RNA sequence: UAUGCCAGCUGGUGGAUUGCUCGGCUCAGGCGCUGAUGAAGGACGUGCCAAGCUGCGAUAAGCUGUGGGGAGCCGCACGGAGGCGAAGAACCACAGAUUUCCGAAUGAGAAUCUCUAACAAUUGCUUCGCGCAAUGAGGAACCCCGAGAACU
RNA sequence: GCGCUCUAAUUGGAUGGAAGCAGGGGCGAGAGCUCCUGUGGACCGAUUAGUGACGAAAAUCCUGGCCAUAGUAGCAGCGAUAGUCGGGUGAGAACCCCGACGGCCUAAUGGAUAAGGGUUCCUCAGCACUGCUGAUCAGCUGAGGGUUAGCCGGUCCUAAGUCUCACCGCAACUCGACUGAGACGAAAUGGGAAACAGGUUAAUAUUCCUGUGCCAUCAUGCAGUGAAAGUUGACGCCCUGGGG
RNA sequence: UAGGGAAACGUGAUUCAACCUGGGGCCCAUGAAAAGACGAGCAUGAUGUCCGUACCGAGAACCGACACAGGUGUCCAUGGC
């Protein structure tokens, strides 16, 4: 499929809010915060679109 | 800090233009260190080569240029 | 998880546990009903023959289906759990570890008590999965006494 | 206002563009041209722009390859800032 | 041929997508009308009073 | 005396209970419109490191002025490195600057991008020229004018 | 008449250890009241008058947790029966890698792609999670990197058809047929200006690099002032010849 | 005296996909349109921006809750016996 500039712009975000908590926010946070509630995998998940 | 609010305003319209495009010039090498994985870096600084410009700007503003 | 259900000695005892194995939790029952009431080495050669197939460890309680062996002596059905054996070999190295560290003979030790308890939930981590089935999550305590 | 070049786009493949084919990797605003990309690199830099080509990359970024003219030395570029 | 699993198969035709107008994967790009917030239909955004309870 | 029955003891599993409350629910007084000067809403950005939330908008967890406040500070968020503040910072109040794209969405088109100057459209006045203006959309419910069921 | 919540008045207890909980003693026909020991570590009553989302064994009741079932079924059945011996790495190897031997797939189990997916690609580090066993492997976990075009596509054109504006209808509209104008409507697979060869990376490649070539537009100069008639785009089904 | 190959770095033939160009037959069926191209020369120079481009494309990268025995379009239809 081939997908346009907004799109391809959109899925750059998303693949971005993939990612990890910083492994310092655990410490300055005392480690209230480690799970990142928004994991989204590309097999096992769906992107809006 | 290392820049005031009436230092910028005791510049005429073309010192601050000059100003401006200095701290730019600097905040692009500064972010270009920081891409080539920079370490002889002060944080601190970054930060305020924004807030600067941020001024220069709001004075431009104000000062009618 | 678990703490000593019994109480020790230090001067005449030693301790070890397990924490959150993986492993069936009906083998355990088995082999600490076994191996209760040797002798840390006895234990280990045992252990170890039985990780072999030369040995079988008697199933008295989880039994169902399981077919007569005929090494079992008083009872008939038994198996060879190498992989939860091989888990008590873990604990009992430790034990016999901190034996020795305490200046004891640890494999001519006692194993005066030695229970399995089923802990349940792995739970899961941050950047980490989750559990697929319900695989049993053991705990096993274990106290050696001079003989 | 909008700047056109954000920063160098370093890394081990923009190197050797640079230090093979006289070519500087820089990440730009996405709504700059290959033309505007030219200008504002010659000028910020005081060289002769040859080609530049354009990516938009995943991460909500536009690459541009820029090829210096023979005279100017990229790795020479690259190495004050 | 079942209407069932084998008839899952056939479905790789895009029709909702992302509004450009409310932000929800409600644009029906064939109709080019937004499901949710009726952009693309009215001015006015999508809202009925039926989506709650009548006296609420 | 195996397999085992009943009750207890020690440990566990489980998360009830008791205690606690940063949230609710309800009542009460006050107050009450926003938008082409482009709102409400959304997208995407923005931090030394930054995923979420909050804030902010290419001047991007902020810039300016006045007043308050005060030795501390750099949101939630208690890390690391660094920095800011007696040139009175942080923080609060009012006022101003900035304020991306889509969005009534208004040059035209488009799943938030794009193509070559624009009040699109409908109107009022009219220098009959978009020159000066109006409308559009939002809002917890309340309000006013129309359309108008069925279960029961 | 017993018990629960909170309000009031009157009156008490508690860090010299309240509530709750576990085990145990006494009272009451009883609802229940009370005490002792352990735990716990901060609240708790009595009497009177009030208050009420006030008492459970049940509803194929609701939610959560748990046991037996059971170390049982499944991890065999598909015209694709697939491995074996050595060795490498490794704490660990039936299944991660190398060699040999033996096989499997032939319109597919090969190659290129549309839709769709959306980073799944490459690299490095990992194995708690995922993988019908295991794992040193991986589409898994984490961090980095990666997609380069005048001549491949979009873009332009029009198709069935769609929307917008005007007009008209309707109590009215985010509704509704016609007419008029405008726009939209084809990425494998409609029409269409133009690219080939080789080389190159861990990952791109008619995009980068080397070589050669072609198209359009415009500017300049020369030619020509012919210029719009026409041809083309541009076409069904069946049979067949010739060139190649 | 581009490129490529370790080297040779062939020549003729038959049958011939692609592609090219014809003849015949059928219709109570008649088999798009528009942009564009040609018509309408040459030389030198300049410009040619914007979006897509990774990978899967399937008995594990798509739909089917799943690494699902299902479903899912095109071209390779000329490799040998
Ligand atoms: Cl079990
Ligand atoms: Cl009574
Ligand atoms: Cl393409
Ligand atoms: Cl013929
Ligand atoms: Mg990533
Ligand atoms: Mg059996
Ligand atoms: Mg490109
Ligand atoms: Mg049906
Ligand atoms: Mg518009
Ligand atoms: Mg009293
Ligand atoms: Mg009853
Ligand atoms: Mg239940
Ligand atoms: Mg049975
Ligand atoms: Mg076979
Ligand atoms: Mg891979
Ligand atoms: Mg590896
Ligand atoms: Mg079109
Ligand atoms: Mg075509
Ligand atoms: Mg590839
Ligand atoms: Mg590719
Ligand atoms: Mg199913
Ligand atoms: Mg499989
Ligand atoms: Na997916
Ligand atoms: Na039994
Ligand atoms: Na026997
Ligand atoms: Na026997
Ligand atoms: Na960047
Ligand atoms: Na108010
Ligand atoms: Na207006
Ligand atoms: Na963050
Ligand atoms: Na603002
Ligand atoms: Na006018
Ligand atoms: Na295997």
């Amino acid at each position: 499929g081939k997908k346009s500039k907004a799109t391809k712009k959109r899925l750059a975000k998303l693949d971005n809010q993939n990612s990890r908590v910083p492994a310092w926010v655990m410490l300055k946070t005392d480690r209230e915060v480690q799970r990142n509630h928004k994991r989204r995998h590309w097999r096992r998940n769906d992107t809006d679109e | 800090t290392v820049l005031h609010v009436q230092e910028i305003r005791d510049m005429t319209p073309a010192e601050r233009e000059a100003e401006l495009d200095d701290l730019k010039t600097e905040l692009l090498n500064a972010r270009a260190v920081q891409a080539a994985g920079g370490a002889p870096e002060n944080p601190g600084r970054i930060k305020e080569l924004r807030k600067a410009i941020a001024r220069i700007k709001t004075i431009q503003g104000e000062e009618g240029d | 998880g678990i703490s000593y259900s019994v109480e020790a000695d230090p001067d005449t005892t030693a301790k070890a546990m397990l924490r959150e194995r993986q492993m069936s939790f009906k083998h355990s029952k088995a082999i600490a009903r076994e191996i209760k009431g040797k002798t840390a080495g006895e234990a280990v050669d045992y252990l170890e023959a039985v990780i072999e197939g030369d040995q079988p460890v008697p199933f008295k309680q989880h039994n169902s289906g399981v077919g007569h062996k005929s090494k079992v002596d008083g009872w008939d059905a038994g198996r060879y759990p190498e992989k939860a054996s091989k888990a008590f070999l873990d604990l009992l190295e430790n034990a016999v570890g901190n034996a020795d560290h305490q200046g004891f003979d640890g494999e001519a030790m006692t194993i005066k008590h030695v229970a399995a308890h089923k802990v349940g939930e792995r739970k899961p981590r941050a950047m980490g999965r989750a559990s697929a089935w319900n695989s049993p999550q053991v705990d096993v305590e274990l106290i050696l006494e001079e003989p | 206002s909008w700047d056109v070049i954000k920063h160098p786009h370093v890394t081990e493949k923009a190197m050797n563009d640079m230090d093979f084919q006289n070519k500087l990797q820089f990440a730009v605003d996405d709504r700059a041209s290959k033309g505007e990309v030219a200008d504002a690199v010659e000028e910020q830099y005081d060289v002769t722009v040859e080609q530049v080509n354009t990516q938009n990359t995943m991460d909500g970024e536009k690459k541009a390859v820029v090829r210096l003219s023979e005279d100017d030395d990229a790795q020479e570029v690259a190495s004050r800032i | 041929t079942g209407a069932g699993t084998p008839s899952q198969g056939k479905k790789n035709t895009t029709t909702h997508t992302k509004c450009r107008r409310c932000g929800e994967k409600s644009y029906h790009t064939k109709k080019k009308v937004c499901s949710s917030c009726g952009f693309g239909k009215s001015a006015k955004r999508r809202d009925y009073e039926w989506q709650s309870k009548a006296g609420e």
